[PDB]
């Protein structure tokens, strides 16, 4: 029916990727930051999943961006932090994980621009 | 609603049987196939003479794309990169740094002819008609470089067929 | 013009990459491009027989034919227009009535 | 297995249906057994895919089914249509229905032709081609690309047609039914042409249904069903046509119904000719179709909306569905996947030929070798879409 | 049907038909069939446990009010961020009543769903597909293999963390007389835009907080 | 805690301590309302009126923004008297504005061009002339180019709580009023380059990245600064490899979101 | 009077639909018997075959049978029946009517991501 | 919990039996495969190519990996034995252009950035 | 159309058709290739009054699906919709 | 040009033997049209 | 300006140019560097100024819908000319 195997899962020898990528490469998990120019927060909700960066010389003819790293342009997508670190476990990139920073909610008040006694009156608006 | 294609019944009757025994025995059917291929011989041969002549186009054709100018001169593209974000096969790079008056314009543009896919899109986006593709096509080369178009060779394209461009384009731009 | 619509590849004359280069089909093009008797002029066709055109980027499509082979005259546009195509087989006419193999050979 | 063959197409003869390496295993002149390889030309398309906005991938649909263009185009674009929640304005379904017409035209011309230049039938290429040439034109003059035209999109079409065009259609649907004729005067009543496609390749009509089959194979042994009749997206609900249908099942009646399908298409472009409507081309929703160049560059909304929808492309809403349309060739539609951005999570798409190739194993059962010409021809396989 | 010609006519009697024949399907299989929703573009989704493939397929293929005679799909769909990383989809069609129906599973790399062979000869080749882009295993087919990509393609290509440009690109050498693979190497490098926009889209599919 | 008070947000109850905001109840279950002049780490001001919401069962839209919460309330925040607020409100910012979009900075990256998107109206009824300002030389790193001014009052209350400068403010009258010193007095501290980012239109674009390159073809990479001892959290932006550009990155511990001149 | 051809390739004539059905139909119920009576494709699936049967009888000719039969062809309503048929006795074997073998883990079905 | 689904084998015991049947398949291959393809390597050389990628996989415990490593195996032999394969193909395994690739740690500060 | 009389006949026999009437080529009754500028139709969204884009919203009117039974979480047979009808045979030209 | 024969033949151009120091009196291109006339030669325009 | 490098190199409009060591420069050999003459910024200040009443003018490039967006261009300030952001053309209100 159904057998009881009971060892640390890992398929890093069925995906095929050669094991110079593997062992090498240090993937990395975070909540991407917010783009500071836009006040927009859509984009800090999944956890993506990313690798470390390989040189990018130039081509002669061109002046182009050569490269030679295949995983440069790689980026997944996981709904929680636990999701994405199996995912690595599961392949063998030694991942780091870096903590959700949750904006800390300020108490935001209009009525004390106008102080009798406080600092933070404004003088203009 | 539909209809059958063959399910002809072939009347047993004697003519009808001798037609379709006449048949066999004399080729009729096949003689008659003699027939048409005879009339297309005395036709007339819808060959047109290349390269003396030329395959009809239209003012929408796409050809080769170039890089237009104002009627002043000025480069009319301000480096605003929605032709590379928007080409498909991702064959143009651009770049861009503010003139010595202080105005945007490019400094590194390239298309490869090679990764183009000549969809049109880059003459769709483009807010100012900087970029468009040229009636012309008779543009193969001897060598993978030549078909790398950088800058001064779209310009260059630009202005030796300016004179055409904005014919075609004077004569279509109403329907976009 | 001459130029036949059908011939055996063994006996062919010039070799017009049509469309992508897979590169499970990338064997295949080159064992029958060492099976053409000399002279062999390969003519590209096209922008996925270039340089991997729309599919520069496809894990399984060889960037170019030029890599297998060496192209003799390059076509641009997908597809080149069948007159654009036929301009490159007379330029490849001429490319070839410059050729000067014996004056060269007469020099050695 | 007596001694396996390894037929390949590799060596492409004038056919232009793709790259075809066929694993066979006979007893001496009889076929036993088939394996298509069909790797040849898988160039990934359904990966690059999910890296494009849903306007940049639409034209990897025009080069799946390279003979069919603008038919594919419809089928995506009905897709992004359905998940988007929205209609083409009445006067772009008409279009889209006019050239769809067209291309049918133009996929069964390339079928059938080439169906008989594999046989050796080598004159009715030609002066079909010469039609084809016609119709490239009509493709060329209303978006300037002999094939790959691109001109419908999500949202109706691109630009209107130009002037005098409706007025020269009408002049090559006039006179083509005078070639057909000509067409069937050297391939039906032809006995050489019989002994080759009667009794061959004959499909009992469970089986179809069974291995998956659409369009002309399903109506080519009597099953009533064309999905311009019960599932119609246009306007083939307003118009009149009769699907035609065979009972032998053999490919004498396949090659019957493609040609009586081309008339079908004419008495369909005769009635969108006459009631072409007026009005827009696109949805006249800026949010998801760009304006025209006129208001962009005069109006400030209509500016955005012309720097979004070219560099992030529209949002669609979270979901997935699966749309097809009968196409040319058969059933064809993509089982997009869109998870609320403006990139397609996934995209399969299902070939007509993928289907009709497997299933050519069963057809090729006891059958001489020379007979898989037929038999391959028949089902109208271009490996455009086999492999993507 | 309404008149806004910027909006789709909503067709509402189909959609009821679908619900009315949802618990049709779930009342007559529970023991596998988990969730059934249907989609307000009138396209009904069944919800099975993976071992159900051929309960529920071969019903449906043969009951008196089903018919669903042709296989129309067969695809799978990687999703990384699930324990069951892919996702089996299978879509019907019943000329008899006119309608299609999605069928759905889960699995991943280790746990093969029974071949659907059986139940239709199309899916033949799909479930080859299938295996051979994403890696999941068919039990019992009748002969699994790849059937797209390259002959000894160390890889699954349609997975989600598998390079876009691949691990190895082929050329000629003259040195060896031979086709030959290299690590790749490209002459310009995929640029990677990014277009999210960062302003909530759609306030109706909204995943609420954690 | 007792300190709380139940809020309705589409009737979905969420507790929250008495004096926040609109904005902020409606934050808690994941709806960030539309803005142009808030933000969290500026004084309240409520001018710009895209914020503005819908009261159940009450005739008139409170600003979100500005408006404390009482006990029991519900906030509508789809219903169409809202949408319609909102595409009037982004009627108007888009009236006077220019179309500089091609050849603007923030063309890819802007507060304008998103909210209009998902929350303005898709057309234009505007037949008139158009507005225009002439520029401001008020340092060498702050390209300014006013006519994309839409009068968010970030840039003032900023200088004059941040930075602690009080060189920024408006001059003039009605649709005449302007922002600006009134002299030709360069705005120069420390803090000064973080007017770049609070701008949400190019009225205020880097200067040395002017003309580089659009925000969607970089590719972000988190790091930190080394130019002094705080270490700011910061974005490598680059391209090609090409480091384009710096910009601060979130950290409430450290810089909250703001980085030293020279770090920028 | 009997039909030449029945329209589809592999379909051949059936001699007298009315017997043919009448054995199949009243076949089925016998096989639904071992079911368990409470089970919901029993309860679905009887119901569908008695009002098939009842009309067989009711009509004496074939023409006007189909049309209110709605299943298409008469010879396709016996090919139908005999899967309908053979799918009754599998059901006997997987037992479906059980309650649900195993439930989805906490966020499976959830889309989008 | 782990219970699991197998795919062949129950445990390691009876999957490391396959393994066996297997190398031997490749080991009785070799030789067909040097002159089936008319390749230039000694049949010596190959069989001690597929211990390499055999010994590899010495470390795995999973019985399902196993069986999933030997489903791909047969495939991998059953294209060989077929000449499905080309000559190319049969190659790939051994990397002859591919030039010596440095691995110590002074080798690579010295050509370039890759660690 | 060049063809002499004695030639125009003959092919017309051969084929047995008018063939004159209905040309292979195009000769004149083509469009020419100059027309005047079209003046295109507008949408009918184009308007300066009640025409607020929240009313004609394309896609924020969807939702997601609707779910019918979730394991989470006398009546007559259905089917999944009415039974498809029978073709009526052409009436143009049921026969080929 | 002669307007009396089919579309497409209506049109042919006669290149010089000479142009731009090549002696085109044989090898004729069909790049050698000048812009101006190709609007017109391929038909994309009536007008001369 | 076509000015030239003492190496006897063109230098474009964007004054890239292979200096004296790069080898880079070895592909003209044969061949030539193609570099167009057109020299943008040249050609726009050639063009004149133009004078105008008001303090605001529109500026479209001539042609409408040929030419580039509509801008307004403020021209207050008589210490410097106002300047088209896209065409580059200049105005300048007149006597004051
Ligand atoms: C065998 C003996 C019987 C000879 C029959 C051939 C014949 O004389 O018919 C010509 C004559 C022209 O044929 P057509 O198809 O009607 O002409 C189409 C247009 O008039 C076409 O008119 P067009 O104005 O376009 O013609 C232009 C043409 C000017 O030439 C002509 O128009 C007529 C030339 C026909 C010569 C025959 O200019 C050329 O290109 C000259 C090319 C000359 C070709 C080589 C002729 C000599 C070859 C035979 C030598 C050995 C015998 O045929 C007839 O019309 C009926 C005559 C009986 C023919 C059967
Ligand atoms: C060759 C010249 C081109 C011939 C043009 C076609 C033609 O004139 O004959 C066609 C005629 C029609 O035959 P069909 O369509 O089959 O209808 C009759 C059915 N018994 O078919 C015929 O009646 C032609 C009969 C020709 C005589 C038979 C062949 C005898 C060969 C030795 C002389
Ligand atoms: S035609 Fe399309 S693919 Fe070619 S350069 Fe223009 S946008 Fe890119
Ligand atoms: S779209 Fe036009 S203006 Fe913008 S960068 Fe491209 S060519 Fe230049
Ligand atoms: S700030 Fe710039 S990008 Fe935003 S709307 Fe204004 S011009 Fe366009
Ligand atoms: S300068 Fe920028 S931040 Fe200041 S009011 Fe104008 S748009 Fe707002
Ligand atoms: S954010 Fe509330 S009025 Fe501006
Ligand atoms: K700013
Ligand atoms: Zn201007």
């Amino acid at each position: 029916q159904l057998i009881t195997v009971d060892e640390k899962l890992d398929i890093t020898t069925i995906t095929g990727v050669p094991e110079e990528h593997i062992k090498t490469r240090k993937a990395r998990i975070f909540v991407p930051a917010r783009n500071n120019m836009q006040s927009g927060v859509n984009n800090t909700k999944k956890w993506k999943m990313e690798f470390d960066t390989r040189e990018r010389w130039e081509n002669p003819l061109m002046g182009w961006a050569s490269t030679a790293d295949p995983l440069s342009n790689l980026v997944l997508t996981f709904s929680t932090k636990e999701d994405a670190v199996a995912f690595a476990e599961k392949n063998g990139w030694s991942y780091d994980v870096e903590e959700r920073k949750v904006p800390k909610p300020k108490s935001k008040s209009y009525g004390a621009n106008f102080s009798w006694n406080k600092r933070t009156r404004v003088s203009t608006k | 609603t539909y209809k059958y294609v063959n399910l002809r019944e072939p009347s047993m009757d004697m003519k009808s049987v001798t037609d379709r025994a006449a048949q066999t025995l004399l080729w009729t059917e096949l003689i008659r196939g003699l027939g048409m291929t005879l009339s297309y011989l005395f036709r007339e041969p819808a060959t047109i003479n290349y390269p003396f002549e030329k395959g009809p186009l239209s003012p929408r054709f796409r050809g080769e794309h170039a890089l237009r100018r104002y009627p002043s001169g000025e480069e009319r593209c301000i480096a605003c990169k929605l032709c590379e974000a928007v080409c498909p096969a991702q064959a143009i790079t651009i770049e861009a740094e503010p003139r010595a008056d202080g105005s945007r314009r490019t400094t590194r543009y390239d298309i490869d002819m090679t990764k183009c896919i000549y969809c049109g899109f880059c003459q769709e986006a483009c807010p100012v008609d900087a970029i468009v593709e040229g009636p012309n096509f008779e543009f193969s080369t001897e060598t993978h470089e030549e078909l790398l178009y950088n800058k001064e060779k779209l310009l260059n394209n630009g202005d030796k067929w300016e004179a055409e461009i904005a014919a075609n384009i004077q004569a279509d731009y109403l329907y976009r | 013009f001459g130029v036949v619509f059908r011939a055996s590849p063994r006996q062919s004359d010039v070799m017009i990459v049509a469309g992508t280069l897979t590169n499970k089909m990338a064997p295949a093009l080159r064992k029958v491009y060492d099976q053409m008797p000399e002279p062999r002029y390969v003519v590209s066709m096209g922008s996925c027989a270039n340089g991997g055109g729309y599919y520069h980027y496809s894990y399984s499509v060889v960037r170019g034919c030029d890599r297998i082979v060496p192209v003799d005259i390059y076509v641009p546009g997908c597809p080149p227009t069948a007159e654009a195509l036929l301009y490159g087989i007379l330029q490849l006419q001429k490319k070839i009535k410059r050729e000067k193999r014996l004056r060269i050979w007469y020099r050695r | 297995l007596v001694s396996n063959l390894t037929l390949n197409f590799g060596p492409q003869h004038p056919a232009a249906h793709g790259v075809l390496r066929l694993v066979m295993e006979l007893s001496g002149e009889m076929v036993r057994k088939c394996d298509p390889h069909i790797g040849l030309l898988h160039r990934g398309t359904e990966k690059l895919i999910e890296y494009k906005t849903y306007l940049q991938a639409l034209p990897y649909f025009d080069r799946l089914d390279y003979v069919s263009m603008m038919c594919n185009e419809q089928a995506y674009s009905l897709a992004v249509e359905k998940l988007l929640n929205i209609r083409p304005p009445p006067r772009a379904q008409w279009i889209r229905v006019l050239f769809g017409e067209i291309t049918r035209l133009l996929n069964h011309i390339m079928a059938v032709t080439t169906h008989a230049l594999d046989i050796g039938a080598m004159t009715p290429f030609f002066w079909m081609f010469e039609e084809r040439e016609k119709m490239f034109e009509f493709y060329e003059r209303v978006s300037g690309a002999r094939m790959h035209a691109a001109y419908v999109r999500p949202g109706g079409v691109h630009q209107d047609l130009p002037l005098g065009l409706m007025d020269d259609i009408y002049e090559f649907s006039k006179n083509f039914s005078l070639r057909i004729d000509e067409l069937e005067e050297m391939l039906t009543n032809n006995r050489i042409w019989r002994n080759r496609t009667v009794d061959i390749g004959i499909v009992t009509a469970e089986d179809a249904l069974n291995y998956g089959f659409s369009g002309v194979m399903l109506r080519g042994s009597g099953i009533q069903w064309d999905l311009r009749k019960t599932q119609p997206y246009d306007v083939y609900d307003q118009v009149e046509f009769d699907v035609p249908i065979g009972s032998r099942g053999d490919c004498y009646d396949r090659y019957l119904c493609r040609v009586e399908e081309m008339r079908q298409s004419i008495r369909i472009i005769s009635q969108c000719l006459n009631k072409m409507p007026p009005g827009e081309i696109k949805v006249d929703d800026a949010k998801v179709s760009p304006p025209k160049r006129a208001e962009m560059k005069t109006s400030m909304e209509s500016l955005i909306h012309h720097f979004k929808l070219y560099t992030e492309g529209y949002q669609v809403p979270p979901g997935a569905t699966y749309t097809a349309i009968e196409a040319p060739k058969g059933e064809f539609g993509v089982y997009l996947v869109s998870d609320g951005s403006s990139r397609p999570y996934r995209c399969k798409i299902k070939a007509p030929g993928f289907a009709h190739l497997a299933g050519l194993d069963k057809m090729s059962k006891g059958h001489m070798l020379a007979d898989v010409v037929a038999i391959i021809g028949t089902q109208d396989i271009v490996f455009g879409e086999v492999d993507r | 049907a309404d008149t806004r010609p910027t909006v789709r006519p909503r067709n509402d009697v189909a959609h009821k038909q679908l619900s009315a024949f949802g618990e049709y399907v779930a009342e007559i299989l529970p023991k596998y069939v988990q969730q059934v929703q249907v989609s307000c573009f009138n396209e009904l989704e069944i919800c099975i446990h993976p071992d159900g493939v051929i309960p529920v397929l071969t019903f449906l293929r043969d009951h008196s009010n089903a018919q669903f005679k042709s296989l129309a799909d067969l695809t799978a769909v990687d999703i990384p961020t699930r324990q069951n990383r892919f996702e089996i989809v299978y879509n019907l069609l019943s000329l008899r009543f006119n309608s299609r129906i999605r069928v759905k599973t889960y699995t991943d790399e280790l746990t093969p769903i029974e071949s659907s062979v059986p139940v239709y000869k199309a899916a033949n080749w799909y479930e080859r597909e299938i295996w051979d882009m994403f890696g999941v295993f068919f039990a019992n087919h009748p002969d699994l293999r790849r059937i797209l990509t390259d002959y000894g393609f160390e890889g699954h290509p349609f997975r989600k963390d598998f390079p876009l440009s691949g691990y190895v690109e082929l050329r000629y050498d003259d040195e060896v007389k031979r086709v030959v693979a290299e690590p790749v190497e490209l002459a310009q490098e995929f640029r990677k835009f990014d277009l999210n926009s960062p302003w909530e889209a759609f306030p109706a599919y909204r995943q609420p907080p954690e | 805690a007792s300190n709380l008070i139940e809020v309705f947000v589409d009737g979905q109850s969420v507790m929250v301590e008495p004096g926040t905001t609109v904005l902020q109840a409606c934050e808690k279950v994941g709806m960030q309302i539309p803005r142009f002049c808030y933000h969290e780490r500026l004084s309240v001001a409520g001018n710009c009126r895209m914020c503005l919401v819908e009261i159940e069962k009450a005739p008139k839209v409170v600003a979100a923004c500005a408006m404390p919460v009482m006990k029991g309330w519900n906030i509508l925040t789809n219903s169409e008297k809202t949408k319609k607020a909102r595409e009037g409100v982004m009627e108007f910012l888009l009236a006077n504005h220019p179309l500089d979009c091609p050849i603007c900075d923030q063309g890819g990256e802007c507060d304008l061009q998103d909210q209009s998107m998902m929350f303005g109206s898709d057309r234009s009824r505007f037949l008139e002339g158009k507005r225009a300002v002439e520029d401001k030389n008020i340092g060498p790193l702050v390209k300014t180019i006013m006519t994309r001014c839409i009068q968010c009052t970030r840039c003032i209350r900023f200088a004059s709580e941040i930075a602690g400068v009080d060189d920024l403010g408006t001059t003039g009258r009605g649709n005449d009023m302007q922002v600006g010193t009134y002299i030709e007095k360069m705005f120069m501290s420390e803090l000064s380059g973080n007017i770049i980012d609070i701008c949400p239109v190019g009225a205020l674009t880097s200067k040395p990245y002017a003309f580089t390159a659009r925000p969607w073809e970089t590719r972000k990479t988190e790091s930190i600064d080394v130019m002094d001892a705080v270490g700011s959290n910061i974005v490598v932006s680059t391209r090609t490899g090409e480091v384009m550009r710096i910009l601060p990155r979130m950290h409430e511990d450290i810089n909250e979101e703001w980085i030293s001149d020279k770090t920028r | 009077l009997l039909k030449k051809t029945t329209g589809l390739v592999g379909l051949a004539v059936c001699e007298t639909p009315h017997e043919r059905l009448k054995i199949l139909y009243t076949k089925i119920l016998d096989v639904l018997g071992h079911i368990p009576k409470n089970a919901a494709y029993r309860k679905y699936t009887e119901q569908i075959t008695n009002e098939k049967l009842s009309m067989v009888k009711a009509e004496p000719d074939v023409k006007k049978l189909e049309e209110r039969l709605q299943g298409g062809q008469i010879e396709e309503v016996i090919l139908q029946a005999e899967n309908e048929l053979s799918l009754a006795r599998k059901m006997i074997q997987w037992k479906p009517w059980e309650p649900l073998v195993e439930e989805p883990p906490a966020s499976q079905w959830k889309w989008p991501i | 919990s782990t219970s699991v689904k197998p795919i062949f084998s129950r445990d390691m015991n009876e999957a490391k039996r396959r393994v066996r049947e297997l190398y031997r398949a490749w080991y009785r291959e070799v030789p067909n495969t040097v002159h089936l393809f008319q390749l230039d390597i000694s049949v010596k050389q190959g069989r001690d190519k597929v211990r390499e990628m055999f010994k590899k996989n010495a470390h795995i415990t999973d019985p399902r990996v196993v069986d999933l490593l030997v489903i791909k195996g047969k495939m991998e032999l059953e294209e060989t034995i077929k000449v499905w394969k080309q000559r190319t193909h049969v190659m790939r395994f051994f990397h002859e252009t591919e030039a010596p690739r440095p691995k110590d740690f002074l080798s690579k500060f010295y050509v370039g950035h890759d660690p | 159309a060049s063809a002499t009389r004695f030639i125009q006949w003959l092919r017309n026999w051969a084929s047995g058709r008018d063939l004159q009437a209905k040309l292979q080529l195009r000769y004149q009754e083509i469009s020419k290739r100059t027309q005047p500028p079209p003046k295109l139709p507008v949408g009918p969204s184009h308007k300066l009054s009640n025409n607020y884009y929240c009313t004609r919203d394309g896609r924020r009117e969807a939702m997601p699906p609707s779910i019918v039974m979730s394991s989470q979480k006398e009546k007559k047979a259905v089917s999944p919709a009415p039974p498809i009808k029978r073709w009526e045979l052409s009436q143009d030209e049921p026969y080929l | 040009e002669d307007n009396k024969q089919f579309f497409g033949r209506h049109r042919w151009v006669i290149y010089t033997t000479e142009m731009n120091g090549k002696n085109t009196f044989w090898d004729v291109d069909g790049s050698m049209v000048p812009p101006e006339w190709h609007r017109w030669l391929h038909c994309m325009t009536d007008d001369p | 300006g076509v000015r030239t490098s003492p190496t006897g190199e063109k230098v474009t409009h964007t004054g890239q140019v292979y200096d004296d060591g790069d080898y880079r420069k070895v592909r003209f050999v044969g061949r030539q560097k193609e570099v167009n003459e057109n020299f943008a910024i040249d050609l726009i200040a050639e063009q004149p100024v133009s004078q105008v009443g008001s303090r605001v003018i529109s500026c479209d490039g001539g042609g409408g819908a040929l030419g580039h967006p509509r801008v307004y261009i403020n021209l207050d300030k008589e210490t410097k000319t106002g300047t088209c952001g896209y065409c580059g053309l200049q105005f300048r209100q007149q006597h004051h």
